[PDB]
């Protein structure tokens, strides 16, 4: 088992396996299971064998019932742990999540304003009030903002004659505004009549190719926290409303744009995305990075022709969902409520930080202790219900640096801070006792019952010279 | 619409001569005038486009000129194959409109038509009806007039005429004239005559016969 | 090596319609407009309109807006035009011509003659024309009351070509009439026999009318 | 493994011109000097009134390292009428794509707009220029009469190009037919013979072109990328093209017959929005004379040990088989967001081992996004899945990423040293670099230990001095070397021998060399190319029984052989390198007799 080739040093013995021990001073092959060492005369004090262990630093109980104070909400427990993991060993952490009955909700309404959405505008003239009234029954802190997108205003996605630049629908004829990439119009606010006002004042633009530049707008809405107005410790619902395909990545190469998106905020004085004509459309990989980092839940409200496409996209994006939008947005309110209700009916775990090279296993314990499932998600639960998770972490090889890891439910601010610290050293390694008599008249150091010979000396006790 | 007019509908030229065809538009056409050649068989070729650009494959003899409303196609060192009709066409505005056409014919020494008159065949007279045919052949130029005289009278009612194209070997033309009458009408009269008037002689050439006689 | 091959002559009764074709080769048919032109017998050229083959978009002269409709089959590199509500004024040759650019048309088809009459196919009446009772002699042949064009005429089976003058046909009470003259040496007729060979394919007709007196 | 990275040729262009966006080798037909072609699609030009028309530059090799623009077109915009331009050459990106075949240079401007002759429009049909010797002609196959997005008005013809071995052009235009895309192939003979500057839409006979299809195929981007190779064994190069938005963004690659543009074979991506088809290449990587297909998906996302997705890109390698099928394998990137597979350059046989090789760029990898290029050597089974070399961009920028490796071109021996060389562009720093291939020394090394079995009691050998009591045997070490190409006929080798290598620090070495009385023996050696196996003998022995109570583990004799590279240099300055595939260590083992 743990008597294999190598393993002639305590540290060497530590890495071959997690169940193996070391012995000192034989009061050859000291590295074997701990029971065997006691059988062969290794005393309890002398036996050496670190084991993975957890330290709980913060474990405030989960908050029960509606909390009048935001600071007493506790939706995940524990909240801070230390995990000392021996190489090749695994420790299972128990994580408990519970959604508080009253949690604030930010909703950013991001809308396609190409020409095919003129009807959609006429039917949402009072969505701000309708939506906020329905959301008032579910949360006491609902805020909403608005932004619009069309396309990168460059050839070959727009006509570039003076007439069509000034009015891209001049040929129709119809009153359109010049094509634009992303307009952040209304930051998040509780004033729902203000939402109504700005929607009523909106006018459509146009462009000539079917796929639109929503991905540019999604990125900005997710990253521009201050200007969008995302508040901490609340839900972040980004509602992407379109009836069309989406440009991505190097599609912009046609327009001569070949500098990749940088995932940074670029809203100018007019609150317009200024790099629209400078940076490539974001890739799916890039949008994932920034949506998770900013804890933004994406909701694709798209027409029937586009659902299957955006569902495949939502498969890749954590927490993303899809709703089937009528051609005139007549049912957008129902979509949003359904999405919010599905969200409050689930708990999905998320593990962020220095996780590369780690092994993770997830087991979900829903419906109190009755149901066990090997996912990171508990569904069909009533707000107030508790979802428990068994997370196992394994470090394949020993490392010299600790890892900062965060475990949190998708879409929720509350997080568990986890530090993974390696333990691939022995207690006896520090007591070197250099130039010991035991290693032939000071020709080595007695470390853990074996001699660490000095340069130029060989043998178990360092008794030969070369 | 733009009206295109080629003043001269026909001109005559000898081999090696320089031919200039004129075309005028009712408005400024900004040099979008093209010249086409149509040969007697109906074939149509593009010669010149944008006033003065040679189309691929047509010879250097052809060249184009003009601006505004007045334009001209020039043929230098005319060839035997050049004999054709030439049209001019504006392409500055729809609808595309053509000129009337200018016909370029070879020049020849004046010649006199060989005239022959033929009475109705016996086959035809059993069918009822009687055609008297007169052939004027190999004469230059094309201008010609024919008159049918019976017993000192002109009918000018049942006559039908046909013209041949200019012959390739010799530049003369030919003319066929047929007068058709009913058998009873044919049987009533005795003399039948075919009178040709050509530029070459002031005295009309005449060819006639008498039905009763032989 | 651009070639536009147009379909054959069309015959139709008044009020009916015809559809003629125009197959392109030697260039990418879909990338160039196709124009159509009308030429009445003995008349000039009249522009009907053009079609963008790949898109079906068309523009017409105001004249032919209700008369003609242009279409195109990209898979076969063929353009079609259909003339509807036919009359005698629609009788003419109809050309197709590709678009050079610069408002010019670089390659033209051979033309499709369209004839609009009520007459039905009719066999000819071939009449020998001998002179009346002296170095050269002119004989004749009259082909009358046949429909439709074409007829083919030869003398002694095409052996006699020089000295022959076959004239174009003429309409005559809604039927075609044609005549031809042959001129030979006085000493070679009637000593040798001269025959007018006429053929009207539309009627499976073939007459060989000798001339005797 | 044999590319010279210590001293490459470094060329620069005007700042902000994207010098290096496209690169190709230029070889005149008269066996004259060879040059480098470099596209600078944003370079300003002397053309009257044209801003950033771009240009293509010819660059001397080593004579000076100077680059001079090629005059394809010295004029500004033609006029349809006064103050009514016919075309728009500013920002046309001339030199976005450049290809060369013997005397011919094809360079294209995929953002050249034009007006059309009817309405006042501005349609990016794209244009190209073809220069043979003196003769230069414009080639705008998409500047047709099929106008607007419906037709070829937004075709951007020239977005990608390549030559066939039979002097046909293959041209891609991703915008035709509402961004369905389109491939067009024309004979260079037609392109020049039919050229007429008075005709804007030229009728080329024998043109091949994909046709407009149902609207479901809109926004597919056929012609985003192109390569050429034979795939039905009729000797006629066929057309390969990337279609990265097809299959609802899974991506596809189309192969059409190079004789009639008939559809032959299809590939399809596995992941949404991986941009499968951004790049494509055709080269026989395993030596069966059947062209193989490489397809890049630079945004492909792999799954990690932690189960997290990470965009690293992916390349697919499809070996062609006589049966017409394909044998496909994938090859994932190494760094996140580095876009491994953005560019794929056939290299020829870089190491001259009998199999073609290939470079794959990760233009946004490395430190400070300086870019990385990976060299993959071929072998009979397919492509060696481990890169034998890694080229690292050395320059940083302050506006747009350096993009080292965004363009590459190889398979040309520019220094006539017998090994193909590689061009790498870095348009974000307006730089293009040439790497020359070092010649490869293959080495056959032998090690013989006789006797193999060793008995302690047996002592007929004598130690230096009067000890005269040791058990002994001998070691015979030999090296042989040869190569291909420009090389000297003499090489200095450094050989090292080590007895009982298995024992490590703190463990007794049972075997020692006779003379030195130590287990390490070093030796300089000289060997001539193509020479016979030059050997050398020496003698060793064993310690006394008392000194080691380990008679079980076998004694291993280890031989290591390295080279002195500077001494083998050439007029080029190009030192040879040992073949990495041949291990430069060999070991034999001897055992102790037991009684
Ligand atoms: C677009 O162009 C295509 C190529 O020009 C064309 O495909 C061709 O189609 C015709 C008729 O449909 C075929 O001719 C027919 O062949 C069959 C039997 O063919 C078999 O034998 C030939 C002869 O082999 C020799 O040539 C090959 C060159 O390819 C050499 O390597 C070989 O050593 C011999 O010297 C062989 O070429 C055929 O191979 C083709 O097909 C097989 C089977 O699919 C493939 O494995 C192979 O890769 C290649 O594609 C085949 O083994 C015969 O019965 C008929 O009577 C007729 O003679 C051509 O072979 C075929 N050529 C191809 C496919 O390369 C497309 O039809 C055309 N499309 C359009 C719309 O125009
Ligand atoms: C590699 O992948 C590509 C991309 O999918 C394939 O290319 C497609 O192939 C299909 C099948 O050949 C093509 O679809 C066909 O289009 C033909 C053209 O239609 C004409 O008529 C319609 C009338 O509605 C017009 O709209 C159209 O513009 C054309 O004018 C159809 O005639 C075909 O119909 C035939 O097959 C269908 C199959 O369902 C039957 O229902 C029909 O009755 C009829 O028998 C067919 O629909 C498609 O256009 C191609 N796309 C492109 C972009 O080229 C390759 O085939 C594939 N190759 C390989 C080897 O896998
Ligand atoms: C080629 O020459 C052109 C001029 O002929 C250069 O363009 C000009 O220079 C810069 C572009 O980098 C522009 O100045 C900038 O203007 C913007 C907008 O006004 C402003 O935000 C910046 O702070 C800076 O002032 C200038 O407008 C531009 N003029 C044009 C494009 O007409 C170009 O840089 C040269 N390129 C190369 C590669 O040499
Ligand atoms: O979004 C906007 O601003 C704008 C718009 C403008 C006015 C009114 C509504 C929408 N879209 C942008 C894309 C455009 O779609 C056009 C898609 C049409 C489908 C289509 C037809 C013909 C063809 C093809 N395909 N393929 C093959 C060739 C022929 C309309
Ligand atoms: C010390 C502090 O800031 N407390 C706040 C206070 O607003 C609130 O009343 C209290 C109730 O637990 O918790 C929180
Ligand atoms: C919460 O907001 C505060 C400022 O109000 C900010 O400092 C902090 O970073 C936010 N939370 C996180 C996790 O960053
Ligand atoms: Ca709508
Ligand atoms: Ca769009
Ligand atoms: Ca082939
Ligand atoms: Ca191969
Ligand atoms: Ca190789
Ligand atoms: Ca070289
Ligand atoms: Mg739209």
């Amino acid at each position: 088992g743990c008597a294999l080739g190598g393993a002639e040093t305590c540290e060497d013995c530590l890495l071959i396996g997690p169940q193996c021990a070391w012995c000192a001073q034989e009061n050859g092959e000291r590295c074997d299971t701990p029971a065997n060492l006691l059988a062969k005369g290794c005393q309890l004090n002398f036996i050496e064998n670190p084991v993975s262990q957890v330290e709980i630093l913060k474990n405030k109980p989960l908050s029960v019932g509606r909390q009048k104070n935001s600071s007493d909400i506790v939706q995940i427990a524990p909240q801070s742990l230390i995990l000392k993991l021996r190489p090749g060993g695994a420790q299972t952490l128990q994580v408990h999540v519970r959604q508080t009955e009253d949690y604030p909700v930010d909703l950013y309404y991001l809308m396609d304003l190409s020409a095919s959405m003129d009807d959609d505008l006429n039917t949402i003239k009072e969505l701000g009030s309708r939506l906020s009234k329905e959301m008032s029954k579910l949360t006491s802190n609902f805020r909403l903002g608005f932004g619009s997108f069309v396309e990168k205003p460059v050839s070959p996605f727009v006509k570039t004659t003076p007439e069509e630049i000034a009015n891209p629908c001049s040929s129709i004829p119809y009153f359109c505004l010049p094509t634009f990439g992303f307009k952040h119009i209304l930051p998040l606010t509780n004033d729902a009549e203000r939402f109504n006002e700005i929607v009523k004042n909106q006018k459509i633009s146009a462009n000539i190719d079917t796929p639109e530049g929503g991905f540019d707008a999604i990125m900005q809405a997710a990253v521009c926290k201050e200007k969008i107005g995302w508040r901490n410790d609340s839900l972040h619902l980004l509602v992407f409303v379109s009836d069309a395909d989406s440009h991505f990545g190097m599609d912009s190469k046609l327009a001569g744009i070949v500098c990749p998106n940088d995932g940074l905020c670029h809203l100018d004085s007019k609150n317009e995305y200024s790099m629209s004509t400078v940076l490539e459309y974001p890739t799916i990989g890039q949008l994932i990075d920034k949506l998770v980092q900013n804890n933004v839940l994406l909701i694709f409200a798209v027409t029937q022709e586009q659902v299957h496409l955006y569902e495949n996209y939502a498969k890749l994006i954590p927490g993303a969902t899809v709703g089937l939008l009528q051609k005139d947005s007549g049912n957008i309110l129902q979509l949003i409520i359904s999405a919010y209700e599905e969200l409050r009916s689930e708990v999905e775990l998320e593990v962020l930080g220095d996780t590369e090279g780690l092994n993770l296993s997830f087991t979900a314990i829903c419906n109190n202790g009755t149901l066990f499932q090997h996912q990171k998600k508990c569904s069909h639960m009533k707000v107030g219900d508790t979802a428990s998770f068994s997370v196992t972490v394994n470090i394949p090889h020993c490392e010299r640096r600790s890892r900062h890891i965060i475990i949190k439910p998708v879409g929720l601010g509350d997080a568990l801070e986890l530090l993974v610290s390696p333990e691939c050293n022995c207690d006896c390694q520090k007591e070197v006792e250099v130039n010991s008599s035991k290693c032939h008249h000071g020709n080595g150091s007695f470390q853990c019952g074996v001699c660490a010979c000095h340069p130029g000396h060989m043998g178990p006790r360092c008794e030969s010279g070369h | 619409d733009i009206q295109m007019t080629q003043t001269t509908s026909s001109l005559s030229a000898s081999l090696g001569d320089r031919v200039i065809i004129s075309c005028r538009a009712s408005q400024d056409i900004s040099n979008y005038l093209s010249w086409y050649q149509q040969k007697p068989d109906g074939t149509v070729k593009l010669l010149i486009f944008y006033t003065s650009k040679l189309h691929s494959g047509v010879p250097s003899r052809f060249s184009g000129s003009g601006s505004g409303t007045d334009y001209s196609l020039t043929i230098s060192n005319l060839d035997q194959e050049d004999i054709a009709t030439y049209f001019c066409q504006q392409g500055n505005t729809f609808p595309y409109t053509f000129g009337g056409g200018t016909k370029v014919e070879m020049r020849r020494a004046d010649a006199a038509p060989t005239v022959s008159i033929f009475p109705p065949s016996s086959e035809q007279l059993t069918s009822g009806g009687a055609s008297v045919v007169c052939f004027l052949n190999n004469f230059y130029p094309k201008d010609i007039n024919v008159k049918w005289k019976i017993d000192g009278s002109e009918r000018q009612n049942g006559v039908l005429n046909s013209w041949t194209d200019q012959d390739s070997k010799d530049s003369t033309y030919s003319f066929s004239s047929t007068l058709t009458l009913t058998k009873d009408e044919y049987e009533r009269h005795n003399s039948y005559t075919c009178e040709a008037t050509h530029k070459t002689s002031t005295s009309p050439i005449v060819k006639s016969f008498n039905r009763n006689e032989c | 090596q651009v070639q536009l091959q147009q379909s054959g002559a069309e015959l139709a009764e008044p009020g009916a319609s015809v559809k003629m074709s125009c197959k392109a080769s030697g260039y990418t048919f879909s990338s160039f407009w196709m124009h159509w032109v009308k030429q009445r017998p003995g008349q000039g050229l009249e522009w009907i309109g053009y079609i963008n083959p790949n898109s079906g978009y068309t523009e017409c002269n105001e004249i032919f807006r209700d008369k003609a409709t242009m279409t195109a089959d990209t898979s076969s590199s063929t353009a079609y035009m259909q003339l509807s509500g036919l009359t005698s004024e629609d009788s003419a040759v109809y050309y197709c011509a590709s678009f050079l650019g610069r408002g010019a048309m670089d390659y033209w088809g051979q033309g499709t003659s369209v004839t609009v009459s009520s007459a039905k196919t009719t066999a000819p009446s071939v009449y020998p024309l001998a002179p009346v009772c002296g170095s050269s002699v002119t004989l004749g042949c009259l082909v009358k009351g046949y429909f439709p064009e074409p007829v083919t005429l030869t003398w002694n089976s095409g052996s006699l070509s020089a000295g022959v003058h076959t004239f174009p046909a003429v309409l005559q009470s809604s039927l075609y009439t044609l005549s031809s003259s042959v001129t030979v040496v006085a000493s070679t007729w009637p000593s040798q026999s001269i025959t007018c060979n006429v053929a009207h394919p539309a009627s499976s007709t073939k007459v060989d009318k000798k001339i005797e007196p | 493994f044999n590319l010279d990275v210590d001293s490459p040729a470094e060329y620069s262009g005007p700042e902000g011109s994207y010098f290096g966006f496209a690169v190709d080798f230029f070889v005149p037909s008269a066996s004259s000097r060879m040059f480098l072609l470099v596209g600078a699609p944003k370079a300003n030009t002397t053309q009257p009134g044209i801003v950033e028309g771009g240009q293509v530059l010819k660059c001397d090799w080593s004579s000076t390292r100077r680059c001079q623009p090629i005059e394809f077109d010295a004029t500004g915009n033609r006029d349809y009428a006064k103050d009514d331009p016919l075309e728009f050459k500013s920002h046309q990106w001339f030199g976005a794509s450049v290809r060369s075949k013997q005397d011919k240079i094809l360079a294209c401007a995929p953002l050249y707009h034009w007006r059309t002759e009817m309405k006042q429009e501005r349609e990016p049909v794209g244009t190209c220029f073809l220069q043979d010797g003196t003769k230069t002609v414009e080639y705008a196959p998409c500047r047709s009469q099929d106008i607007d997005a419906d037709g070829q008005g937004f075709c951007q013809g020239g977005f990608s190009i390549d030559f066939t071995k039979a002097d046909r052009v293959l041209l891609g235009g991703p915008g035709s037919f509402y961004w369905q895309g389109q491939l067009i192939s024309d004979q260079v003979a037609e392109i020049v013979s039919k050229y007429d500057p008075n005709v804007y839409s030229i009728k080329y006979n024998n043109q091949l072109a994909t046709r407009t299809a149902q609207a479901i195929f809109d926004d597919s981007y056929l012609g985003y990328s192109v390569a050429v190779g034979d795939f039905n064994g009729d000797g006629i190069d066929d057309f390969v093209s990337g279609v990265p938005r097809a299959a609802r963004t899974l991506g596809m690659v189309y192969i059409y017959d190079g004789k009639n543009m008939s559809s032959l074979y299809n590939f399809t991506g596995e992941q949404m929005a991986a941009y499968f088809g951004f790049s494509v290449a055709a080269t026989d990587i395993n030596g069966d004379d059947y062209a193989d297909v490489f397809i890049g998906a630079p945004l492909f996302m792999d799954r990690g040990s932690d189960g997290k997705l990470q965009e690293v890109g992916q390349v697919s390698v499809s070996l062609q088989r006589a049966s017409g099928d394909f044998q496909t394998t994938k090859l994932n990137g190494f760094e996140v967001f580095a876009r491994f597979g953005s560019a794929i350059a056939p290299l020829g046989d870089l190491d001259q081992d009998g199999f073609n090789d290939i470079a794959i760029a990760a233009p946004y990898g490395g430190e400070d996004k300086k870019g990385i290029v990976y060299i993959f050597n071929g072998r009979s089974t397919g492509l060696n899945a481990v890169p034998s070399q890694i080229l690292e961009g050395q320059w940083a920028a302050r506006s747009c990423p350096p993009s080292f490796g965004y363009s590459m071109k190889g398979a040309t021996d520019i220094d006539k040293n017998g090994y193909p060389d590689l061009i790498v562009g870095a348009f974000g720093v307006d730089r293009a670099i040439l790497y020359r291939a070092r010649p490869v020394i293959t080495v056959n090394a032998g090690l013989e230990v006789y006797p193999s079995i060793l008995n302690q009691d047996n002592k007929t050998c004598s130690l230096p001095g009067t000890a005269l009591k040791v058990s002994c045997f001998n070691v015979r070490f030999c090296l042989k070397a040869d190569g291909k190409g420009v090389l000297p006929r003499k090489l200095n080798f450094q050989v090292e021998l080590l007895l009982d290598k298995l024992k490590q620090k703190g463990a007794i070495r049972r075997a020692l060399f006779l003379y030195s009385r130590s287990p390490s023996h070093s030796k300089n050696m000289t060997i001539s190319r193509g020479g016979l196996m030059q050997c050398e003998e020496l003698i060793a022995y064993l310690r006394d029984e008392s000194e080691f109570r380990d008679k079980l583990t076998p004694i291993t004799i280890f031989m290591e052989y390295r080279l002195d590279y500077r001494t083998a240099a050439d007029t080029t300055g190009l030192q040879p390198i040992l073949n990495q595939f041949t291990p430069a260590n060999i070991s034999r083992q001897a055992h102790i007799l037991l009684d």
